[PDB]
RNA sequence: GAAGUCGGCAAAAUGGAUCCGUAACUUCGGGAUAAGGAUUGGCUCUAAGGGUUGGACAACCAACUUAGAACU
RNA sequence: GUCGCUACUACCGAUUGAAUGGCUUAGUGAGGCCUCUGGAUUGGCAUUGCCGAG
RNA sequence: AACCAGGACUUUUACCUUGAAAAAAUUAGAGUGUUCAAAGCAGGCAAGUUUUGCUC
RNA sequence: CUGGUGCCAGCAGCCGCGGUAAUUCCAGCUCCAAUAGCGUAUAUUAAAGUUGUUGCAGUUAAAAAGCUCGUAGUUGAACU
RNA sequence: UACCUGGUUGAUCCUGCCAGUAGUCAUAUGCUUGUCUCAAAGAUUAAGCCAUGCAUGUCUAAGUAUAAGCAAGUACUGUGAAACUGCGAAUGGCUCAUUAAAUCAGUUAUCGUUUAUUUGAUAGUACCUCUACUUGGAUAACCGUGGUAAUUCUAGAGCUAAUACAUGCUAAAAAUCCCGACUUUUUUGGAAGGGAUGUAUUUAUUAGAUAAAAAACCAAUGCCUUCGGGCUUUUUUUGGUGAGUCAUAAUAACUUUUCGAAUCGCAUGGCCUUGCGCCGGCGAUGGUUCAUUCAAAUUUCUGCCCUAUCAACUUUCGAUGGUAGGAUAGAGGCCUACCAUGGUUUUAACGGGUAACGGGGAAUUAGGGUUCGAUUCCGGAGAGGGAGCCUGAGAAACGGCUACCACAUCCAAGGAAGGCAGCAGGCGCGCAAAUUACCCAAUCCCGACACGGGGAGGUAGUGACAAGAAAUAA
């Protein structure tokens, strides 16, 4: 099986190691599942302990969290925006953590609505006074402004997909938006 | 060592759970005592690096054995290598004989390590295949 | 070698046979073995077949249509013991098995006829161990809010002084 | 390795179980429980070579599963169960309690209290913190859970139970003018007062006792129990009651008892 | 597969470039392209290496290389 | 000391040196595992194709 | 303020003393009459009732 | 002490004996050390102050480099 | 038990070596060999090859049942074969081939993780806005029955159970939140009746104050006096470590919504609309979470034979560090993509030999030192050689399986297939090492278990030797 061990690697001298022991079952490695953007199609692999990990192969319908309000909502998965670690992954659209994707914004976008009330791009005394003694913070950042009008929410995720087999995260806003829109602007 | 921009990497590099928002002016900067006497530097409490592994605005905890050496080899980011000196004792002749052994340890943006400038370090956890150290106090050789 | 499911080679082929894979009861759970079977389609080199029938010919073979064999075991489970006989809520179910002699077992006199044991029924034990459950449960649930309450008490004594 | 061990060895066995070297080749091993391996005295050896009631594994595994012998106040019927420091094991059938203590020089001694007495067990907490829904629960040194504590009673405290209806019945803070009794180390069993104490950070702390007859000493504090306060100890302690004496008053004392004794 | 022939005559085989590796001997300069191995298309991308120029930066204009990856 | 003479040791050694075990070189490559398909049969639906296990 | 007492006081040591902590077996060695001994960790009372036990 | 061979047979760890007077060769006798044990071979230890830190030796027995500079290393005047 | 002796020379004093001398569970061998007690015994070479037999099974009153089994009440009522089921099988035992900061030894850390079992706590929560309260389908065993030379080889056919398998309120009273019969000061408005809020996973946010003591305001809005607005010991959460994004709680969502006993045994105890109605103590086996225990896994500092006629080694295809990701139970260049060229070394890096498992320890004994440790204990590796994997908390298990190589093996030439470095025993290499014996009685281990099993272990049998005491006499 995949070794995990460090004994099969060179000394910090630079001399190798002679063998030892066989490879032991308590230091395993298993095959990376690559999870992409499909169907959801969930494993249930068996784990020391007795315990149970989720293997994603596919997933879609994530859940995504809006921090300017506090709110987290379970959207749909696009493809993935930008990767970091590696150009080929974004490319091939795989789904890990601090990969930057795109989400429906149409559920923040009638949630938005239905809490402060006013609309965006422009009787029921109650809903009235509820939708205007919440105001003063309903302005909202005009960068990101500009991608809930193109109807695609640029996210991050959180979550390990190969791991906890869930595909959680939150959207980007401020100095953290800024930095990865500008990295990306040259590459698209 | 020399001071650039913090967005150095392909990622962004931010402080993990820590939050900006609008009522409260961007967020607020996490920082931790490492304890057992050692001060956490004022450039730490008022700095912008992030250094996920340092003992300060971290996640890494100092427990273990504190050790002291000299630095012999800083040729690498953020990340030294210390010498100790010490005496061992051959029994049959009744005297000593010089013994050296390098030791690899990470350091923080908050100290300036040249050679000489006699660290203290802590045990700290693995954080790669050598370092298991980070430095908490330095003795400068110009001060 | 006996033919297995499946395979539509017309030959015998080594597989890792599995527990719950027929022709096969591994010696330890869990252990995989290999073995040779055979495929699906018939050919020239099997040796023995076996059928399975529906219908009846036109003419009475002896062996099989005039000879029939009844049943011996019969239901077991609440379920199956209702079904069989068709029992309401109270029909007295209890007197409903079948009646069997064992006389030639040396048993000489009083021709006992042993009946199978009845599971998934209303006995007064499964009632008493109910009620044990259910009493230890609210006793439980009584001690520990009976419990809280007391700290409250001591907590609210503690902060005062 | 490859797997728990299930077998140790006579000579393996712990030196203060005191078993012969010979007549056997294997140990009690005991089994997992309240106490650590190596801070227990099994039943079967406190059965078979300190209450010598039972003489074989036959004899004893039938008096244990007479359901006779009860520990803290429930019987057991576990051959090796680890039975360690402060348990009540309360014979029934004859109607004794013996409650386990070290001695002298540290072994696991035989002591005998009476029916009263013995519905009692003093714990030193081992961490006390808050649980589930906030509710506060602390960890003894026996493996016991006790919910809803005295706001009071804080790390390195002793607590009394009741072993039939639990709680806390009395708590005893740990500081200067204590009475505590050793429980590891070269001063293991005796019983003193604390002094002073010392502090280390990130390391073990280290606590000044003085005994009865003005003798100081100093220890760890993981092998420090409190046991009562000063001129009153709340459990009755064996022959000794930890005074240390050394080899020359040893041997004087038992040449004085030798001879029409 | 040189058994032909005095004789490998003639022919065949090798061949560019990139990446590994290269012995005896030596006048230490070489031998050496020693010998011996691998790759090479198309398409879609990625990264790095330079010029003037509007208010830490910058929308152009004007440019060629190198290295790597996927797919086919 | 020389040759003459006898048993024995070691080195070099043409023979383009051979052979046992390891370290590599290039190709090939069984088997298990993961993964994409796959559909004997079952499977809730005279009634129909759908979740499918497979 | 400092004057008294209490907590820390090695800048950093080597060095010496002591303490904590730390397997048993082994060795030295305490006690005890396997008839001595290599051994073992047992054992002892009491010589008139043979003592519903005690003591290392 | 006695019979047989006589630089031969042979002993013999070493010296050494054996060319007719053999206390050492092989036979008889006696004694010696040990005793249910004695001997032989090999590996190791003490010997070995012949591996020397304690604790070797270097003019002539084995050994001061042809001389000088000088880095790691070792050693480092007195005083608070 | 601080020790000597012979030998170079005509003779002497030295340096110097050879030989003598004494000890060694330190091995073999030649001769000889009455006892008793006690301990080791195919390690030295071939970690060479093995016929045979055994060495891991286990059931209590308390998991499952018509044997067509037995001594003997018309759901069973006793015993009892086999089977299903749960657990162990990863312990024990053997060997030292490999192995040079590797194993190991002392000493730290897991605020960097897993854990079946044992122990203590932990659990009125799901569903209806018409739900069976005792629930659905096969099957082993059983009855017939075939193929193959053979195996612990099994299909086809008929049935039947679970503490295996696949689903599901058993429990009320009752608070808050979402929808809203209805919505103006009725302080700042919230409620009939409908559901959820148990618990677990993942994501983001917040509270998480306390060494104290005196003030100027803005929005939601708790006690409301006496609406000037006051505005409190306090609702404001709360706790620990040297230190944490720790604990804990809340907020907004997600989940092939994990758990929330469809289970058994012993005692017939009390009553009145008298239905055979409610009801009762002591246990056993499951199951969620946390802690504890038994273990595993990494991990901080120091200490390992000889060799320089090994002086430089590693950097491709990871060597040094950083970023991000994947994988692992978890840390980690363990792996992947990118970025810089780094890391060790005359204080010996790297390479090579080891006739090298390491240590507690053993032998010699003034002190200091030298040699050995295959071997009754601890740790490591292995089951001919590697490699891969299922079950299981725990195995890269080999008295589990799969593939290849070298051996050996029955063969109808189609095929099945095997591993004594486990206990006895056999061949061969050998200077060198024993019975194909008895027993679970003692020690302990496993299991459903007072009872079963254990070539672990104990008991004996043969040997020239390892040790202790004295008979051959007066």
């Amino acid at each position: 099986g995949i070794t995990r061990d460090s004994r099969h690697k060179r000394s910090a001298t630079g001399a190798k190691r002679a063998q030892y022991r066989k490879k032991r079952k308590f230091e395993l490695g298993r095959q990376p599942s690559n999870t992409r953007i499909g169907p959801k199609r969930i494993h249930e692999v068996r784990v020391r302990g007795g315990n149970k990990k989720f293997r994603a192969l596919r997933l879609d319908s994530g859940n995504f969290s809006w921090g300017s309000e506090g709110v987290s909502k379970k959207t749909r998965i696009i493809q993935v925006a930008y990767h970091p670690s590696n150009n080929e992954l974004v490319r091939t659209n795989t789904l890990t953590k601090s990969a930057i994707v795109q989400i429906d914004a149409a559920p923040f976008r009638v949630w938005y609505e239905t809490h402060y009330g006013i609309l965006m791009g422009s009787k029921s005394k109650h809903v009235q006074r509820k939708h205007s003694a919440r105001l003063g913070d309903s302005k909202v950042d005009s960068a990101l402004e500009t991608q809930f009008a193109a109807g695609r929410l640029y996210a991050v995720v959180s979550s390990r997909p190969g791991q906890s087999g869930r595909c959680d995260g939150y959207i980007l806003e401020g100095e953290e938006l800024h930095f990865y829109l500008r990295r990306m602007a040259p590459k698209k | 060592a020399t001071e650039l921009v913090v967005q150095s990497e392909r990622a962004f590099q931010k402080q993990p759970h820590i939050f900006q928002n609008a009522k409260k002016g961007a967020g607020r900067r996490w920082y931790k005592d490492v304890g057992l006497g050692f001060k956490t530097p004022a450039e730490a409490i008022y700095g912008e690096y992030v250094d996920k592994k340092c003992p300060f605005v971290g996640q890494v905890s100092i427990r273990g054995r504190i050790l002291t050496g000299t630095v012999v080899s800083t040729k690498m980011h953020r990340t030294i290598i210390i010498r100790r000196e010490y005496l061992h004792f051959i029994p049959k002749y009744n005297r000593y004989e010089k013994r050296h052994k390098n030791l690899a340890a990470h350091v923080s943006p908050a100290f300036r390590i040249n050679e000489g400038d006699v660290v203290t370090v802590g045990q700290c956890r693995p954080l790669s295949k050598t370092v298991r150290f980070n430095v908490l106090r330095v003795v400068k050789h110009t001060e | 070698f006996p033919m297995f499911q499946g395979v539509l080679l017309p030959h015998r082929v080594r597989l890792l046979l599995r527990a719950g894979h027929p022709c096969y009861r591994p010696r330890r759970d869990g252990e995989r073995k290999r073995k040779s079977v055979r495929g699906c389609i018939v050919g020239q080199d099997l040796a023995v077949l076996a059928l399975a029938i529906v219908k009846q010919g036109e003419q009475d073979i002896p062996g099989l249509t005039d000879v029939t064999v009844p049943k011996r075991l019969g239901p077991k489970r609440a379920s199956k013991i209702r079904r069989f006989f068709n029992l309401s809520k109270e029909d007295d179910v209890r007197q409903f098995v079948i009646r069997r002699e064992v006389v030639p077992k040396k048993e000489g006199k009083k021709p006992y006829t042993k009946a199978p044991k009845i599971q998934r029924l209303v006995t007064p034990r499964t009632l008493q161990h109910k009620r044990h459950r259910f009493a230890l449960k609210r006793r439980q649930a009584e001690k520990n809010r009976e419990e809280a309450a007391e700290f409250a008490q001591l907590m609210a004594k503690r902060v005062a002084e | 390795v490859r797997g728990p061990k299930k077998h140790l060895k006579r000579v393996a066995a712990p030196h203060h179980w005191l078993l012969d070297k010979l007549s056997g080749t294997y140990a009690p091993k005991p089994s997992p429980g309240p106490h650590k391996a190596r801070e227990c005295l099994p039943l079967i050896v406190f059965l078979r070579n300190r209450l010598k009631y039972a003489l074989n594994g036959r004899e004893v595994k039938a008096i244990l599963m007479q359901r006779l012998i009860k520990v803290d106040g429930k019987v057991r019927t576990d051959s090796t169960f680890p039975t360690g420091f402060m348990d009540v094991i309360s014979v029934d059938k004859t109607g004794e309690h013996f409650r386990l203590v070290y001695d002298i020089k540290g072994r696991f001694t035989v002591h005998r209290i009476t029916a009263e007495e013995a519905k009692y067990k003093l714990c030193k907490v081992k961490r006390v913190q808050l649980g589930a829904k906030g509710v506060p629960f602390l960890v003894t040194h026996d493996g016991r859970t006790i919910r809803y504590p005295d706001p009071l009673i804080k790390v390195n405290d002793t607590i009394k139970l009741n072993l039939e209806t639990n709680k806390i019945e009395s708590f005893i803070k740990f500081d200067t003018s204590a009475q505590v009794m050793v429980t590891g180390g070269r001063n293991m069993g005796r019983v003193g007062t604390i002094v002073h104490r010392e502090h280390h950070l990130g390391s073990f702390e280290i606590i000044h006792v003085k005994d009865a007859l003005d003798r100081e000493f100093a220890t760890r504090l993981s092998n420090v129990f409190v046991i009562g306060e000063t001129g009153k100890s709340w459990i009755s302690l064996p022959k000794g009651k930890g005074v240390k004496l050394s080899i020359t008053e040893e041997r004087d004392r038992r040449r004085a008892l030798k001879g029409l004794a």
